[PDB]
Protein backbone atom coordinates (compact mmCIF):
# COMPACT_ATOMS: atom_id res chain seq x y z
CA UNK A 1 0.00 0.00 0.00
CA UNK A 2 2.87 2.11 1.18
CA UNK A 3 4.52 0.75 -1.99
CA UNK A 4 2.30 1.89 -4.73
CA UNK A 5 1.73 5.22 -3.02
CA UNK A 6 5.06 5.87 -3.30
CA UNK A 7 7.47 3.31 -5.38
CA UNK A 8 10.24 5.43 -6.38
CA UNK A 9 11.67 5.57 -3.30
CA UNK A 10 11.82 1.93 -2.97
CA UNK A 11 13.76 1.83 -6.27
CA UNK A 12 15.74 4.91 -5.13
CA UNK A 13 16.82 2.41 -1.73
CA UNK A 14 17.88 -0.55 -4.10
CA UNK A 15 19.75 2.12 -6.83
CA UNK A 16 21.81 3.04 -3.62
CA UNK A 17 22.79 -0.31 -2.86
CA UNK A 18 23.73 -1.24 -6.87
CA UNK A 19 22.08 -0.58 -10.17
CA UNK A 20 21.63 -4.29 -10.43
CA UNK A 21 20.20 -5.61 -7.01
CA UNK A 22 20.45 -9.29 -6.55
CA UNK A 23 17.28 -10.13 -3.93
CA UNK A 24 13.62 -11.28 -3.90
CA UNK A 25 10.03 -10.37 -3.89
CA UNK A 26 6.95 -10.96 -3.63
CA UNK A 27 8.62 -14.95 -3.55
CA UNK A 28 10.29 -13.88 -6.51
CA UNK A 29 14.41 -14.43 -6.29
CA UNK A 30 16.47 -12.25 -9.47
CA UNK A 31 18.04 -9.78 -10.42
CA UNK A 32 16.30 -6.25 -9.67
CA UNK A 33 17.33 -3.35 -12.23
CA UNK A 34 17.10 0.20 -11.18
CA UNK A 35 19.64 1.56 -13.60
CA UNK A 36 18.74 3.30 -16.96
CA UNK A 37 22.55 2.03 -18.76
CA UNK A 38 21.88 -1.10 -17.31
CA UNK A 39 18.54 -1.77 -18.52
CA UNK A 40 18.77 -0.34 -21.67
CA UNK A 41 22.14 -2.71 -22.05
CA UNK A 42 20.27 -5.64 -21.26
CA UNK A 43 16.92 -4.97 -23.00
CA UNK A 44 19.51 -4.60 -26.09
CA UNK A 45 21.00 -7.98 -25.28
CA UNK A 46 19.90 -10.99 -26.37
CA UNK A 47 21.19 -13.36 -24.77
CA UNK A 48 18.63 -11.98 -22.33
CA UNK A 49 16.00 -14.13 -23.06
CA UNK A 50 12.07 -13.33 -23.17
CA UNK A 51 10.16 -16.32 -21.34
CA UNK A 52 6.69 -17.14 -20.62
CA UNK A 53 5.44 -15.52 -17.59
CA UNK A 54 4.43 -19.16 -16.25
CA UNK A 55 7.11 -22.38 -16.51
CA UNK A 56 7.35 -23.46 -19.98
CA UNK A 57 6.08 -27.03 -19.63
CA UNK A 58 3.05 -26.35 -16.98
CA UNK A 59 -0.31 -27.54 -17.77
CA UNK A 60 -1.92 -26.45 -14.30
CA UNK A 61 -3.34 -23.41 -16.18
CA UNK A 62 -3.33 -25.14 -20.32
CA UNK A 63 -5.49 -22.50 -22.13
CA UNK A 64 -3.84 -19.49 -20.40
CA UNK A 65 -0.50 -21.10 -20.88
CA UNK A 66 -0.87 -21.86 -24.67
CA UNK A 67 -2.75 -18.63 -25.03
CA UNK A 68 0.18 -16.39 -23.48
CA UNK A 69 3.00 -18.55 -25.58
CA UNK A 70 1.96 -17.96 -28.61
CA UNK A 71 2.32 -14.16 -27.93
CA UNK A 72 5.65 -12.30 -29.59
CA UNK A 73 5.84 -11.22 -26.09
CA UNK A 74 7.52 -13.79 -24.79
CA UNK A 75 8.49 -15.65 -28.15
CA UNK A 76 12.33 -15.52 -28.89
CA UNK A 77 13.72 -16.15 -32.37
CA UNK A 78 13.35 -16.69 -35.16
CA UNK A 79 9.68 -17.24 -33.96
CA UNK A 80 9.25 -13.46 -32.73
CA UNK A 81 10.59 -11.51 -36.01
CA UNK A 82 7.78 -13.62 -37.95
CA UNK A 83 5.10 -12.75 -35.44
CA UNK A 84 6.32 -9.31 -34.76
CA UNK A 85 6.72 -8.40 -39.08
CA UNK A 86 2.95 -9.62 -39.55
CA UNK A 87 1.29 -7.62 -36.57
CA UNK A 88 3.50 -4.47 -37.65
CA UNK A 89 1.17 -3.04 -41.07
CA UNK A 90 -1.47 -1.40 -38.43
CA UNK A 91 1.06 0.30 -36.61
CA UNK A 92 3.44 1.77 -38.87
CA UNK A 93 4.03 5.92 -38.54
CA UNK A 94 1.55 6.25 -41.76
CA UNK A 95 -1.37 3.84 -41.08
CA UNK A 96 -1.52 5.45 -37.10
CA UNK A 97 -1.72 9.09 -38.69
CA UNK A 98 -5.13 7.75 -40.60
CA UNK A 99 -6.73 6.64 -37.12
CA UNK A 100 -6.23 10.34 -35.84
CA UNK A 101 -9.88 11.14 -37.37
CA UNK A 102 -11.73 8.65 -35.57
CA UNK A 103 -9.96 9.42 -32.48
CA UNK A 104 -10.65 13.49 -32.61
CA UNK A 105 -14.37 12.26 -33.36
CA UNK A 106 -14.33 9.49 -30.18
CA UNK A 107 -12.87 11.88 -27.59
CA UNK A 108 -15.18 14.45 -28.65
CA UNK A 109 -18.25 12.44 -28.38
CA UNK A 110 -16.95 11.49 -24.85
CA UNK A 111 -16.59 14.93 -23.98
CA UNK A 112 -19.86 15.61 -24.92
CA UNK A 113 -21.63 13.37 -22.99
CA UNK A 114 -20.29 14.55 -19.87
CA UNK A 115 -19.74 17.96 -20.57
CA UNK A 116 -23.70 19.43 -18.69
CA UNK A 117 -22.73 17.57 -15.78
CA UNK A 118 -19.52 19.80 -14.19
CA UNK A 119 -18.33 16.46 -12.77
CA UNK A 120 -16.33 13.41 -14.45
CA UNK A 121 -14.71 10.31 -13.91
CA UNK A 122 -11.50 10.30 -16.19
CA UNK A 123 -11.25 6.14 -16.56
CA UNK A 124 -14.74 5.40 -16.82
CA UNK A 125 -15.99 8.39 -19.08
CA UNK A 126 -12.84 9.27 -20.67
CA UNK A 127 -9.70 7.18 -20.78
CA UNK A 128 -10.83 3.58 -21.21
CA UNK A 129 -13.94 4.37 -23.84
CA UNK A 130 -11.52 6.15 -25.64
CA UNK A 131 -9.07 3.50 -25.82
CA UNK A 132 -11.25 0.26 -26.31
CA UNK A 133 -13.34 2.02 -29.21
CA UNK A 134 -9.68 2.35 -30.87
CA UNK A 135 -8.64 -0.64 -30.22
CA UNK A 136 -11.65 -2.75 -31.07
CA UNK A 137 -12.05 -0.89 -33.91
CA UNK A 138 -8.16 -1.16 -35.33
CA UNK A 139 -8.49 -5.23 -34.58
CA UNK A 140 -11.79 -5.48 -36.02
CA UNK A 141 -13.84 -6.50 -32.98
CA UNK A 142 -18.08 -5.80 -33.82
CA UNK A 143 -19.24 -2.85 -31.51
CA UNK A 144 -21.42 -5.40 -29.91
CA UNK A 145 -18.69 -7.58 -28.74
CA UNK A 146 -16.67 -4.63 -27.03
CA UNK A 147 -17.82 -5.32 -23.79
CA UNK A 148 -16.73 -8.64 -23.38
CA UNK A 149 -13.15 -7.52 -24.47
CA UNK A 150 -12.73 -5.05 -21.72
CA UNK A 151 -13.77 -7.69 -18.93
CA UNK A 152 -10.90 -10.15 -20.98
CA UNK A 153 -8.65 -7.69 -20.89
CA UNK A 154 -8.71 -6.82 -17.28
CA UNK A 155 -8.77 -10.41 -15.84
CA UNK A 156 -5.59 -11.69 -18.34
CA UNK A 157 -3.66 -8.70 -17.68
CA UNK A 158 -3.56 -9.93 -14.54
CA UNK A 159 -2.24 -12.89 -15.03
CA UNK A 160 1.12 -11.97 -15.88
CA UNK A 161 1.93 -9.67 -12.42
CA UNK A 162 3.86 -10.45 -9.43
CA UNK A 163 1.00 -9.76 -7.33
CA UNK A 164 -1.20 -12.55 -9.15
CA UNK A 165 -2.93 -15.27 -6.93
CA UNK A 166 -4.57 -18.84 -7.35
CA UNK A 167 -7.70 -17.28 -8.47
CA UNK A 168 -6.27 -14.50 -10.61
CA UNK A 169 -4.91 -17.54 -12.82
CA UNK A 170 -7.94 -19.51 -12.46
CA UNK A 171 -10.31 -17.08 -14.00
CA UNK A 172 -7.75 -16.26 -16.19
CA UNK A 173 -7.70 -19.63 -17.86
CA UNK A 174 -11.65 -19.29 -18.28
CA UNK A 175 -10.87 -16.23 -19.84
CA UNK A 176 -8.41 -17.20 -21.83
CA UNK A 177 -10.71 -20.26 -23.22
CA UNK A 178 -13.36 -17.11 -23.77
CA UNK A 179 -11.37 -14.81 -25.89
CA UNK A 180 -9.41 -18.07 -27.62
CA UNK A 181 -13.13 -19.12 -29.02
CA UNK A 182 -14.04 -16.34 -29.96
CA UNK A 183 -11.46 -14.68 -32.03
CA UNK A 184 -11.42 -18.36 -33.65
CA UNK A 185 -14.73 -17.50 -34.61
CA UNK A 186 -14.51 -13.96 -35.90
CA UNK A 187 -10.88 -14.91 -38.08
CA UNK A 188 -14.19 -17.81 -39.56
CA UNK A 189 -15.97 -14.80 -40.55
CA UNK A 190 -13.26 -12.68 -42.05
CA UNK A 191 -12.04 -16.01 -43.80
CA UNK A 192 -15.32 -16.34 -45.92
CA UNK A 193 -15.93 -12.15 -46.05
CA UNK A 194 -12.68 -10.04 -45.69
CA UNK A 195 -13.29 -6.55 -43.71
CA UNK A 196 -11.14 -3.58 -43.35
CA UNK A 197 -9.42 -4.70 -40.10
CA UNK A 198 -6.19 -6.12 -38.74
CA UNK A 199 -7.66 -9.59 -38.43
CA UNK A 200 -8.58 -9.80 -42.33
CA UNK A 201 -4.98 -8.30 -42.97
CA UNK A 202 -3.04 -11.16 -40.59
CA UNK A 203 -4.78 -13.68 -42.73
CA UNK A 204 -3.68 -12.15 -45.82
CA UNK A 205 0.10 -13.10 -44.73
CA UNK A 206 5.64 -15.36 -43.94
CA UNK A 207 2.16 -16.37 -42.72
CA UNK A 208 0.86 -17.29 -38.77
CA UNK A 209 -1.80 -19.87 -37.79
CA UNK A 210 -5.16 -19.41 -37.15
CA UNK A 211 -4.27 -19.76 -33.00
CA UNK A 212 -1.51 -17.55 -33.89
CA UNK A 213 -3.98 -14.69 -35.06
CA UNK A 214 -6.02 -15.13 -32.81
CA UNK A 215 -3.57 -14.74 -29.86
CA UNK A 216 -1.97 -11.57 -31.86
CA UNK A 217 -5.22 -10.05 -31.32
CA UNK A 218 -5.49 -10.54 -28.25
CA UNK A 219 -2.43 -9.54 -26.66
CA UNK A 220 -3.16 -6.32 -28.52
CA UNK A 221 -6.54 -5.99 -27.14
CA UNK A 222 -4.99 -5.78 -23.70
CA UNK A 223 -2.39 -3.69 -24.37
CA UNK A 224 -4.49 -1.43 -26.26
CA UNK A 225 -6.79 -1.54 -23.30
CA UNK A 226 -4.86 -1.30 -20.33
CA UNK A 227 -1.73 0.83 -20.62
CA UNK A 228 -2.96 2.97 -22.53
CA UNK A 229 -6.18 3.74 -20.69
CA UNK A 230 -2.96 4.63 -17.74
CA UNK A 231 -1.26 6.85 -19.75
CA UNK A 232 -4.37 9.17 -20.45
CA UNK A 233 -5.11 9.21 -16.56
CA UNK A 234 -1.70 8.99 -15.11
CA UNK A 235 -0.68 12.57 -17.38
CA UNK A 236 -3.91 14.19 -16.20
CA UNK A 237 -3.00 13.74 -12.50
CA UNK A 238 0.12 14.78 -12.79
CA UNK A 239 -0.62 17.93 -14.80
CA UNK A 240 -3.15 18.56 -12.37
CA UNK A 241 -0.53 18.32 -9.58
CA UNK A 242 1.45 20.46 -11.42
CA UNK A 243 -0.48 23.37 -12.30
CA UNK A 244 2.16 25.50 -13.70
CA UNK A 245 2.89 23.33 -16.20
CA UNK A 246 -0.54 22.33 -16.97
CA UNK A 247 -1.12 26.33 -17.55
CA UNK A 248 2.00 26.38 -19.84
CA UNK A 249 0.57 23.12 -21.66
CA UNK A 250 -3.32 24.89 -21.90
CA UNK A 251 -1.66 28.27 -22.85
CA UNK A 252 0.80 26.32 -25.65
CA UNK A 253 -1.09 23.20 -27.28
CA UNK A 254 2.15 22.47 -29.30
CA UNK A 255 4.13 21.35 -26.09
CA UNK A 256 1.50 18.26 -25.87
CA UNK A 257 4.22 16.44 -27.58
CA UNK A 258 6.66 17.52 -25.10
CA UNK A 259 4.03 17.44 -22.40
CA UNK A 260 3.35 13.64 -22.84
CA UNK A 261 7.22 12.31 -23.53
CA UNK A 262 7.85 13.82 -19.58
CA UNK A 263 4.38 11.71 -18.37
CA UNK A 264 5.83 8.81 -19.98
CA UNK A 265 8.86 9.14 -17.81
CA UNK A 266 7.46 10.30 -14.71
CA UNK A 267 4.68 8.23 -14.22
CA UNK A 268 5.47 5.15 -16.12
CA UNK A 269 2.26 2.90 -17.41
CA UNK A 270 4.73 -0.18 -17.05
CA UNK A 271 6.86 -0.55 -14.57
CA UNK A 272 7.95 -3.81 -15.18
CA UNK A 273 9.37 -6.05 -17.69
CA UNK A 274 11.32 -8.88 -17.44
CA UNK A 275 14.25 -11.35 -19.18
CA UNK A 276 16.20 -14.91 -18.29
CA UNK A 277 19.22 -15.13 -18.71
CA UNK A 278 20.25 -18.01 -21.19
CA UNK A 279 23.79 -17.99 -20.57
CA UNK A 280 26.62 -16.62 -18.17
CA UNK A 281 26.14 -12.78 -18.31
CA UNK A 282 28.91 -10.18 -16.71
CA UNK A 283 27.79 -6.82 -16.57
CA UNK A 284 28.19 -3.88 -14.36
CA UNK A 285 30.46 -5.75 -12.00
CA UNK A 286 28.30 -8.61 -11.63
CA UNK A 287 27.90 -12.23 -13.02
CA UNK A 288 24.23 -13.15 -14.04
CA UNK A 289 23.99 -17.03 -14.24
CA UNK A 290 22.57 -18.82 -17.15
CA UNK A 291 18.44 -19.35 -15.70
CA UNK A 292 18.58 -16.91 -13.36
CA UNK A 293 15.84 -13.98 -13.87
CA UNK A 294 16.16 -10.35 -14.62
CA UNK A 295 13.94 -8.13 -13.50
CA UNK A 296 13.87 -4.52 -15.24
CA UNK A 297 12.05 -1.49 -13.66
CA UNK A 298 10.95 1.10 -16.56
CA UNK A 299 10.16 3.61 -14.00
CA UNK A 300 12.98 3.16 -11.59
CA UNK A 301 15.56 4.00 -14.71
CA UNK A 302 13.22 6.87 -15.63
CA UNK A 303 14.38 8.57 -12.26
CA UNK A 304 18.57 7.82 -12.79
CA UNK A 305 20.10 11.14 -11.97
CA UNK A 306 23.14 10.29 -14.01
CA UNK A 307 20.82 10.41 -17.27
CA UNK A 308 17.63 13.54 -16.04
CA UNK A 309 19.23 15.86 -13.39
CA UNK A 310 16.72 16.76 -11.11
CA UNK A 311 14.81 13.31 -12.34
CA UNK A 312 11.83 13.81 -9.37
CA UNK A 313 10.96 17.00 -11.06
CA UNK A 314 8.18 16.80 -13.36
CA UNK A 315 9.45 19.44 -16.22
CA UNK A 316 7.16 19.16 -19.36
CA UNK A 317 10.28 21.06 -21.10
CA UNK A 318 12.54 18.17 -20.79
CA UNK A 319 14.50 17.60 -24.24
CA UNK A 320 15.29 15.34 -25.70
CA UNK A 321 13.66 13.08 -23.13
CA UNK A 322 15.24 9.29 -23.49
CA UNK A 323 12.84 7.48 -21.04
CA UNK A 324 12.56 3.37 -21.16
CA UNK A 325 8.94 3.79 -20.79
CA UNK A 326 8.44 1.70 -23.95
CA UNK A 327 11.19 -0.34 -23.52
CA UNK A 328 14.19 -1.14 -25.76
CA UNK A 329 15.76 -3.28 -28.28
CA UNK A 330 13.70 -5.91 -30.31
CA UNK A 331 10.70 -6.47 -28.04
CA UNK A 332 10.37 -2.47 -27.80
CA UNK A 333 6.68 -1.45 -28.08
CA UNK A 334 4.50 -1.88 -31.23
CA UNK A 335 1.97 0.35 -30.86
CA UNK A 336 4.07 3.35 -29.27
CA UNK A 337 2.76 5.96 -31.98
CA UNK A 338 -0.67 5.26 -31.54
CA UNK A 339 -0.98 5.20 -27.60
CA UNK A 340 1.13 8.65 -28.32
CA UNK A 341 -1.56 10.19 -30.54
CA UNK A 342 -4.79 8.76 -28.68
CA UNK A 343 -2.61 10.49 -25.11
CA UNK A 344 -1.74 13.92 -27.06
CA UNK A 345 -5.14 13.79 -28.56
CA UNK A 346 -6.84 13.11 -25.70
CA UNK A 347 -5.39 15.64 -23.65
CA UNK A 348 -5.07 18.57 -25.54
CA UNK A 349 -8.94 18.34 -26.19
CA UNK A 350 -9.83 18.10 -22.49
CA UNK A 351 -7.71 20.82 -21.12
CA UNK A 352 -9.37 23.10 -24.72
CA UNK A 353 -13.14 21.85 -23.60
CA UNK A 354 -12.71 22.16 -19.93
CA UNK A 355 -10.64 25.35 -19.10
CA UNK A 356 -11.38 25.20 -15.59
CA UNK A 357 -10.34 21.40 -14.59
CA UNK A 358 -9.98 20.65 -11.11
CA UNK A 359 -9.04 17.35 -9.32
CA UNK A 360 -12.20 16.21 -6.97
CA UNK A 361 -9.79 15.31 -4.07
CA UNK A 362 -6.61 10.68 -2.03
CA UNK A 363 -6.32 8.77 -5.00
CA UNK A 364 -5.83 4.71 -5.23
CA UNK A 365 -3.84 2.25 -7.56
CA UNK A 366 -4.79 -0.81 -8.90
CA UNK A 367 -2.66 -3.76 -7.31
CA UNK A 368 -0.61 -4.32 -9.61
CA UNK A 369 3.28 -4.19 -9.67
CA UNK A 370 4.12 -4.39 -13.26
CA UNK A 371 1.99 -1.45 -14.06
CA UNK A 372 0.70 1.87 -12.61
CA UNK A 373 -2.64 2.06 -12.75
CA UNK A 374 -4.94 4.48 -10.68
CA UNK A 375 -8.77 2.70 -9.74
CA UNK A 376 -10.12 6.27 -10.74
CA UNK A 377 -9.77 9.76 -11.52
CA UNK A 378 -12.58 11.99 -10.24
CA UNK A 379 -12.29 15.70 -11.66
CA UNK A 380 -14.43 18.82 -11.90
CA UNK A 381 -14.97 21.53 -14.59
CA UNK A 382 -16.81 24.55 -15.91
CA UNK B 1 -12.65 -39.24 13.42
CA UNK B 2 -10.77 -36.02 14.73
CA UNK B 3 -10.15 -32.71 13.36
CA UNK B 4 -7.30 -31.66 11.41
CA UNK B 5 -3.90 -31.75 12.65
CA UNK B 6 -1.28 -29.26 11.58
CA UNK B 7 0.66 -32.18 9.70
CA UNK B 8 -2.66 -33.40 7.88
CA UNK B 9 -3.78 -29.33 7.08
CA UNK B 10 -0.33 -29.44 5.45
CA UNK B 11 -0.24 -32.36 3.58
CA UNK B 12 -4.00 -31.34 1.99
CA UNK B 13 -2.37 -28.70 0.51
CA UNK B 14 0.30 -30.22 -0.83
CA UNK B 15 -1.99 -33.23 -2.48
CA UNK B 16 -3.47 -30.93 -4.11
CA UNK B 17 -1.40 -28.55 -5.30
CA UNK B 18 0.69 -31.67 -6.98
CA UNK B 19 -2.61 -34.04 -7.35
CA UNK B 20 -0.56 -36.61 -5.65
CA UNK B 21 -2.58 -38.70 -2.42
CA UNK B 22 -2.39 -36.63 0.93
CA UNK B 23 -0.77 -40.49 2.01
CA UNK B 24 1.61 -40.43 -0.67
CA UNK B 25 2.84 -37.31 1.04
CA UNK B 26 5.66 -37.86 3.65
CA UNK B 27 7.58 -35.75 5.67
CA UNK B 28 11.03 -36.85 4.71
CA UNK B 29 9.71 -35.53 1.03
CA UNK B 30 11.78 -33.05 -0.96
CA UNK B 31 8.91 -30.73 -2.94
CA UNK B 32 11.29 -30.20 -6.22
CA UNK B 33 12.80 -33.45 -6.54
CA UNK B 34 10.57 -36.30 -5.27
CA UNK B 35 6.68 -34.67 -5.51
CA UNK B 36 8.02 -32.69 -8.49
CA UNK B 37 6.94 -29.16 -7.56
CA UNK B 38 7.99 -26.72 -10.93
CA UNK B 39 8.78 -22.65 -10.07
CA UNK B 40 5.63 -21.87 -10.06
CA UNK B 41 4.29 -24.81 -7.94
CA UNK B 42 6.55 -23.48 -5.07
CA UNK B 43 4.77 -20.59 -4.98
CA UNK B 44 1.85 -21.33 -4.94
CA UNK B 45 2.44 -23.53 -2.27
CA UNK B 46 3.50 -21.10 0.03
CA UNK B 47 0.50 -18.71 -0.70
CA UNK B 48 -2.10 -21.53 0.17
CA UNK B 49 -0.11 -22.03 3.50
CA UNK B 50 0.15 -18.63 3.81
CA UNK B 51 -3.55 -18.44 3.44
CA UNK B 52 -4.66 -21.99 5.50
CA UNK B 53 -2.38 -21.13 8.78
CA UNK B 54 -2.84 -17.23 8.54
CA UNK B 55 0.83 -16.17 8.45
CA UNK B 56 3.49 -14.31 6.55
CA UNK B 57 6.49 -16.10 5.61
CA UNK B 58 9.84 -14.11 4.24
CA UNK B 59 11.15 -14.57 0.95
CA UNK B 60 14.47 -15.84 3.12
CA UNK B 61 12.30 -18.27 5.28
CA UNK B 62 10.96 -19.94 2.72
CA UNK B 63 14.42 -20.44 0.64
CA UNK B 64 15.14 -22.41 3.95
CA UNK B 65 12.34 -25.06 3.34
CA UNK B 66 12.61 -27.90 1.23
CA UNK B 67 10.74 -30.97 2.87
CA UNK B 68 7.52 -31.26 3.82
CA UNK B 69 8.96 -31.46 7.25
CA UNK B 70 10.78 -28.36 7.20
CA UNK B 71 7.46 -26.76 6.31
CA UNK B 72 5.19 -28.67 9.08
CA UNK B 73 8.46 -27.23 11.46
CA UNK B 74 8.35 -23.57 10.24
CA UNK B 75 4.32 -23.57 10.64
CA UNK B 76 4.96 -25.35 14.55
CA UNK B 77 6.85 -22.63 15.40
CA UNK B 78 5.10 -20.17 14.12
C1 LIG C 1 -2.78 0.35 -28.10
C2 LIG C 1 -1.54 0.66 -27.72
C3 LIG C 1 -0.44 -0.42 -27.55
C4 LIG C 1 -0.29 -1.53 -28.28
C5 LIG C 1 -1.19 -2.02 -29.44
C6 LIG C 1 0.88 -2.23 -27.79
C7 LIG C 1 1.37 -3.42 -28.27
C8 LIG C 1 2.55 -4.03 -27.91
C9 LIG C 1 3.05 -5.29 -28.42
C10 LIG C 1 2.34 -6.18 -29.46
C11 LIG C 1 4.23 -5.54 -27.83
C12 LIG C 1 5.14 -6.77 -28.06
C13 LIG C 1 6.11 -6.49 -29.20
C14 LIG C 1 7.24 -7.50 -29.22
O1 LIG C 1 7.30 -8.41 -28.35
O2 LIG C 1 8.10 -7.38 -30.13
C15 LIG C 1 4.51 -4.44 -26.92
C16 LIG C 1 5.63 -4.29 -26.13
C17 LIG C 1 5.80 -3.37 -25.12
N1 LIG C 1 4.92 -2.35 -24.77
FE1 LIG C 1 3.26 -1.77 -25.91
N2 LIG C 1 1.42 -1.48 -26.76
C18 LIG C 1 0.63 -0.36 -26.58
C19 LIG C 1 0.83 0.64 -25.65
C20 LIG C 1 1.82 0.67 -24.69
C21 LIG C 1 1.98 1.65 -23.63
C22 LIG C 1 1.05 2.86 -23.37
C23 LIG C 1 3.07 1.32 -22.93
C24 LIG C 1 3.65 2.06 -21.69
C25 LIG C 1 4.12 3.31 -21.79
C26 LIG C 1 3.64 0.13 -23.52
C27 LIG C 1 4.77 -0.53 -23.09
C28 LIG C 1 5.40 -1.60 -23.70
C29 LIG C 1 6.68 -2.12 -23.30
C30 LIG C 1 7.59 -1.62 -22.15
C31 LIG C 1 6.95 -3.29 -24.24
C32 LIG C 1 8.20 -4.20 -24.26
C33 LIG C 1 8.10 -5.23 -23.13
C34 LIG C 1 9.30 -6.13 -23.19
O3 LIG C 1 10.33 -5.74 -23.80
O4 LIG C 1 9.22 -7.24 -22.61
N3 LIG C 1 2.85 -0.24 -24.58
N4 LIG C 1 3.46 -3.54 -27.00
P1 LIG D 1 10.32 -21.49 -13.60
O1 LIG D 1 9.71 -22.47 -14.81
O2 LIG D 1 11.95 -21.60 -13.23
O3 LIG D 1 9.49 -19.88 -13.32
C1 LIG D 1 9.76 -18.80 -14.20
C2 LIG D 1 8.51 -17.95 -14.37
C3 LIG D 1 7.41 -18.80 -14.96
C4 LIG D 1 8.82 -16.80 -15.33
C5 LIG D 1 8.04 -17.43 -13.00
O4 LIG D 1 6.64 -17.10 -13.03
C6 LIG D 1 8.84 -16.24 -12.56
O5 LIG D 1 10.12 -16.43 -12.24
N1 LIG D 1 8.31 -15.09 -12.49
C7 LIG D 1 6.94 -14.71 -12.81
C8 LIG D 1 6.86 -13.19 -12.73
C9 LIG D 1 7.10 -12.58 -14.09
O6 LIG D 1 8.23 -12.84 -14.74
N2 LIG D 1 6.24 -11.79 -14.59
C10 LIG D 1 6.29 -11.11 -15.88
C11 LIG D 1 6.97 -9.76 -15.63
S1 LIG D 1 6.50 -8.59 -16.86
C12 LIG D 1 6.79 -9.22 -18.49
O7 LIG D 1 7.56 -10.29 -18.64
C13 LIG D 1 6.54 -8.33 -19.70
C14 LIG D 1 5.13 -7.76 -19.73
C15 LIG D 1 5.15 -6.23 -19.70
C16 LIG D 1 4.84 -5.63 -21.06
C17 LIG D 1 3.53 -4.86 -21.04
C18 LIG D 1 3.30 -4.12 -22.36
C19 LIG D 1 2.11 -4.70 -23.12
C20 LIG D 1 0.83 -4.65 -22.29
C21 LIG D 1 0.24 -5.75 -21.84
C22 LIG D 1 0.80 -7.15 -22.12
C23 LIG D 1 -0.25 -8.22 -21.83
C24 LIG D 1 0.38 -9.61 -21.81
C25 LIG D 1 -0.46 -10.57 -20.98
C26 LIG D 1 -0.66 -11.90 -21.70
C27 LIG D 1 -1.64 -12.78 -20.95
C1 LIG E 1 6.80 -24.11 0.82
C2 LIG E 1 8.10 -24.57 0.32
C3 LIG E 1 7.93 -25.13 -1.03
S1 LIG E 1 9.42 -25.29 -1.76
C4 LIG E 1 10.23 -23.83 -1.65
O1 LIG E 1 9.51 -22.81 -2.35
C5 LIG E 1 10.08 -21.54 -2.09
C6 LIG E 1 9.21 -20.44 -2.72
O2 LIG E 1 9.11 -20.62 -4.14
C7 LIG E 1 11.50 -21.47 -2.65
O3 LIG E 1 12.09 -20.22 -2.28
C8 LIG E 1 12.35 -22.61 -2.08
O4 LIG E 1 13.61 -22.65 -2.76
C9 LIG E 1 11.63 -23.95 -2.24
O5 LIG E 1 12.36 -24.97 -1.54
CL1 LIG F 1 4.63 23.27 -11.13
Amino acid sequence: SEFLKNPYSFYDTLRAVHPIYKGSFLKYPGWYVTGYEETAAILKDARFKVRTPLPESSTKYQDLSHVQNQMMLFQNQPDHRRLRTLASGAFTPRTTESYQPYIIETVHHLLDQVQGKKKMEVISDFAFPLASFVIANIIGVPEEDREQLKEWAASLIQTIDFTRSRKALTEGNIMAVQAMAYFKELIQKRKRHPQQDMISMLLKGDKLTEEEAASTCILLAIAGHETTVNLISNSVLCLLQHPEQLLKLRENPDLIGTAVEECLRYESPTQMTARVASEDIDICGVTIRQGEQVYLLLGAANRDPSIFTNPDVFDITRSPNPHLSFGHGHHVCLGSSLARLEAQIAINTLLQRMPSLNLADEWRYRPLFGFRALEELPVTFE
Amino acid sequence: SHMSTIEERVKKIIGEQLGVKQEEVTNNASFVEDLGADSLDTVELVMALEEEFDTEIPDEEAEKITTVQAAIDYINGH
